[PDB]
């Protein structure tokens, strides 16, 4: 009885994990993309400038 | 933040072992790289290289382009896959405790007159002991397996 119990509250907390774990990779990966774009610009901006 | 019940919230069935390690390895990488990276734009110096450049109006456009707007790899919250599987876990595994764990000290309920319990009373509510008795007398075997070793025989020799 305690072991089934306690089976109910963790499938209720891995149903819910499972949704949220999706959202953060998918949000992380944004955030990164964007970063990753934005220094390449500043960069390349500023080995043309350092060179010149 | 459950750190030691996620490790033990699966079965007696190692098969979660490789979607636990899985799903935990995703969560610090994503985390990992959002505080590794910088939480800003860029800083983009335009005064000092409108100015140092050799061709004329040439950093003064490219300025003007990275800071509007620009694609990347994002997505959308239409493919739902683990939104439509956390509803059916729940209703398979979190509500077959409702009816199962539920409906498992009525042993103790129900008072014990051991020292004055009738083999009729128990011919009755167990027919499976005549049968047995009656089964076992038709083939022929008069001893009891079992018996002798928890309760004495008390034969004289």
């Amino acid at each position: 009885r305690i072991d089934s119990v306690s089976q109910l509250q963790n499938v209720a907390e891995t149903t819910k994990v499972l949704f949220d774990v999706s959202k953060e990779t998918v949000e992380l990966e944004s955030e990164a993309f964007e970063l990753k774009q934005k220094v390449e610009l500043a960069h390349e901006a500023k080995a043309v400038l350092d060179s010149w | 933040l459950d750190w030691a019940k996620v490790i033990s919230s699966l079965r007696i069935t190692g098969s979660t072992a490789t979607q636990l390690s899985s799903f935990k390895k995703r969560n610090d990488e994503a985390r990992r790289q959002l505080l590794e990276l910088q939480s800003q734009p860029t800083e983009v110096d335009f005064s000092h290289y409108r100015s140092v450049l050799k061709n004329t109006s040439v950093i003064d456009k490219i300025e003007s382009y990275v800071k509007q707007y620009k694609p990347v790899k994002i997505d959308a919250s239409k493919q739902l896959q683990v939104i439509e599987s956390f509803e059916k876990h729940a209703m398979t595994n979190a509500k077959e405790t409702e009816s199962l764990v539920s409906k498992e000290l009525d042993n103790i309920q129900s008072a014990r007159p051991f020292d004055e319990l009738t083999v009729d009373d128990l011919t009755k509510i167990k027919p499976e002991i005549d049968a047995k008795v009656e089964e076992m007398v038709k083939k022929g075997k008069w001893d009891v397996p079992g018996y002798k070793d928890r309760f004495g025989n008390l034969n004289v020799m």
